[PDB]
């Protein structure tokens, strides 16, 4: 008998629907992320950070410092051999 | 001074050397040195979840970790030949068991 | 002789490792878990 | 005397660097690529969910 | 949403993002982690399906 009006009721609609939560989630997820690996600070030196940079990053990751640390125990007690026996 | 107390110092230094220098600057991707403690965490997690089965089961999940790792590390140190016995003092280990 | 020595320094390292692992080394990995799942779930 | 035990340990570490470290390399690489794959795919998927 | 798409295209450091930046972008992260330790639910639910348990057993 009259004009019905659901073309323009998106005003208080855009809270209730389910991907609104994902939309408001990832507009918050996307702003403070650094763009392209920026602010990396790829070099730092504290007399042993170079040891981590050469040995303990994701790139090198080989067991050799263990080997070095193995030799460290080989370096340790054998000298104590020369202190004891 | 005690060489066994020095061995405890070596234990704490390697424990620092399992996570801290391991972590390449707090990355999500979980690098190759971190996959070790990742797998250890999961194989203790899936162990003691199905073991004790509590509704509050994780509350004792810390201690079972730190009772593991001490024994896991102190039996990877004397494996090197030129060493002294760490875990072979039955007085200390059985004392620990009596405490537990 | 040195039961006191080994026992006391071992117990001190026991208390150290319990409080240490609990406050630092377990939830530093649990943050990695929760962060990965919060990225994947979004 | 005890140098024989360190000699056995040197042979063992030679076997480890021959045998175990490439296997753990492949293992860590497979887990790394799988985690990076799923982690990138979830991001691209909700990129397309924005595009929907 | 066009701005969100443009921000999404140039700001995905997906293999090198720091979890400290995720704590900085979401205090929900640290809130859930701290509440999870305080309750003690060390199990992370919904995790094993898309991310493997990866252990020996």
């Amino acid at each position: 008998v009259s004009t019905l009006i659901p073309p323009k009721v998106v005003s208080s609609k855009n809270i209730g629907s389910a991907p609104n939560a994902k939309r408001i989630a990832n507009v918050v997820h996307f702003y403070k992320s650094l763009p392209q690996g920026p602010a990396p600070a790829i070099k730092a030196n504290t007399r042993l950070a170079r040891y981590k940079a050469k040995y303990f990053d994701g790139d090198n990751a080989s067991g050799k410092p263990l080997w070095h640390f193995a030799l460290g125990i080989i370096a340790f007690g054998y000298s104590m051999e020369y202190y004891f026996h | 001074l005690t060489t066994f107390s020095l061995y405890t110092i070596i234990v704490l230094l390697v424990i620092t050397s399992l996570y801290t220098l391991t972590n390449n600057n707090n990355k999500i991707i979980g690098s190759r040195w971190l996959i070790s403690q990742e797998a250890i965490y999961d194989t203790i997690m899936n162990m003691t979840k199905g073991q004790i089965g509590g509704k509050n089961w994780g509350l004792y999940f810390p201690m079972i970790f730190t009772l593991f790792m001490f024994i896991f590390i102190a039996n990877l140190i004397s494996m090197i030949p030129y060493s002294f016995a760490l875990s072979a003092h039955l007085v200390f280990i059985i004392s620990l068991s009596i405490v537990i | 002789f040195y039961f006191m020595n080994q026992l006391t320094y071992g117990f001190l390292l026991m208390i150290t490792l319990l409080i240490l692992f609990s406050q630092f080394f377990l939830p530093m990995i649990l943050r990695l878990y929760v962060s990965r799942l919060f990225i994947s779930k979004l | 005397d005890e140098s024989i035990l360190l000699l056995t340990f040197l042979g063992f570490t030679g076997l480890v660097a021959k045998y175990l470290a490439p296997a753990y390399k492949d293992f860590a690489d497979a887990r790394m690529k799988k985690v990076s794959d799923v982690l990138n795919a979830s991001r691209n998927k909700h990129v397309e969910a924005v595009k929907d | 949403l066009q701005s969100t798409l443009d921000n999404i295209q140039s700001a995905r450091p997906f293999d090198e993002l720091t979890v400290d930046d995720l704590t900085k972008i979401k205090p929900e992260i640290d809130a859930k982690v701290e509440e999870m330790v305080k309750k003690g639910k060390w199990d992370v639910p919904g995790y094993k399906d898309r991310f493997g348990n990866l252990n020996v057993m």
